[PDB]
């Protein structure tokens, strides 16, 4: 409701957005009629970026699975020939919010394997998952690299499961079960959070 | 003791066999006395030789490294799958397949409880470095192969009782079942 389109939008001949109103509305009309929900998605896209940089409000775009953007897809047309992410508009509306072209916000991103498309399994680095578009589109970027856990955090993890009364097998709690469960997951805490599960 | 036929061969004569027993019954009862080294060397004319040497397992020597640092190697082979690995004297529990972390390398969690198996039957899980190179085969048989060495290799830094220990778990036989034609 504070937030206020500075254009008239136009959906239909017979139904329009007029200068001024809240950006709900805008929302609303993507929620309602799903035909404009994607047109209602950029729109929306396009006055956070701009509204930002005029000082109305702070904006983080936080994207996961930012490698997306500049890679392959597997949707196909009719005639089954690959479409590109460009021809995407929803992905092309995503792109304009990555070039740091705006002010009086932050850009946030985490890269992923899981769930990405024509990428070996253990690709992680920034440059072999972007590729060179990706890559040659985030420059210049902050890189921030998440390891697994040290033995303060690992330590911390059996504890708070235990508390949780989450590790029910009676070796668990001893020292032999953890370091079993190091071992086993080596402190990754996607493995260890596996591995505690089902124990 | 000396087989009837070939004590025939030794005596150029053909004799029975209740003969031979009393032959053999004589030389016990030589054996139970306490018979001196005339006496030990008459009975080893008549003693033929089996040799058992099971219990030794050849334990690799610790070399050292440029840095100084202690480590032993030894390979291991499992079907078609073959490996060969450095266990470090001292670490923190690293090891390393190909140059890639073990569990980056084995996404299955069998295959980390076999490389686990060894480390964790002597108590010294994180006390060593491994550094492997496994080359064949497939999932489970790599994954054996450098269960294989790493214990192999590991035999250097172990008591002769845990060694012997590990031998009886089954940690130190190649395994030798291999497809049929
Ligand atoms: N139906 C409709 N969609 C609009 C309108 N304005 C913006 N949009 C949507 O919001 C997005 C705005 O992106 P934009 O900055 O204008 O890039 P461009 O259209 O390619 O030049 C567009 O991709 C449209 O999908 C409009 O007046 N009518």
């Amino acid at each position: 409701n504070q937030i206020k389109v500075q254009e008239k939008y136009v959906w239909n001949k017979r139904e329009s957005t007029e200068k001024g109103s809240p950006l709900g509305e805008v929302v609303e009309q993507g929620i309602t009629r799903v035909r404009n929900a994607t047109d209602a998605v950029g729109i929306v896209l396009k006055e956070l970026k701009r509204q930002s940089s005029l000082g109305m409000f702070h904006l983080l775009v936080a994207v996961d699975g930012i490698n997306a953007l500049w890679g392959r897809t597997t949707l196909k047309r009719e005639d089954k020939s690959p479409i590109a992410p460009e021809e995407l508009a929803l992905v092309h509306n995503l792109r304009k919010m990555m070039k740091n072209d705006w002010h009086g916000g932050a850009i946030v991103s985490a890269l992923s394997q899981t769930g990405s498309l024509f990428k070996p399994r253990k690709a992680y680095l920034p440059q072999e998952l972007l590729g060179k578009e990706g890559f040659d589109a985030l420059d210049p970027f902050i890189p921030i690299l998440v390891s697994n856990y040290n033995p303060k955090e690992f330590e911390s993890c059996i504890q708070y499961y235990l508390e949780n009364n989450w590790l029910q097998h009676e070796k668990a709690p001893t020292e032999e079960g953890k370091k079993e469960l190091l071992f086993l997951s080596n402190a990754n805490p996607s493995l260890l959070e596996r591995h505690c599960a089902y124990l | 003791w000396l087989i009837k036929e070939e004590l025939e061969e030794m005596l150029v004569e053909k004799l029975s066999d209740l003969d031979y027993m009393q032959f053999i019954r004589l030389l016990e009862k030589l054996l139970t006395s306490q018979c001196g080294a005339a006496e030990e060397e008459f009975v080893q004319r008549f003693r033929r030789s089996v040799t058992l040497e099971s219990k030794k397992q050849l334990i690799e020597p610790v070399q050292y490294d440029e840095q100084g640092m202690a480590f032993s190697k030894s390979e291991g082979k499992r079907k078609t799958a073959k490996a060969e690995a450095i266990v470090y004297k001292h670490g923190s529990g690293r090891i390393k397949v190909n140059g890639i972390d073990y569990q980056l390398y084995f996404p299955i969690t069998q295959d980390r409880e076999q490389l686990m198996f060894p480390f964790h039957f002597v108590d010294r899980l994180g006390k060593h470095d491994v550094t492997c190179t496994v080359s064949g085969g497939g999932r489970s048989a790599q994954a054996g192969a450098i269960r294989l060495a790493m214990a192999k290799a590991l035999c250097s830094f172990v008591t002769e009782d845990e060694v012997e220990w590990m031998r009886q778990a089954g940690l130190l036989t190649t395994d030798p079942r291999v497809r049929e034609r």
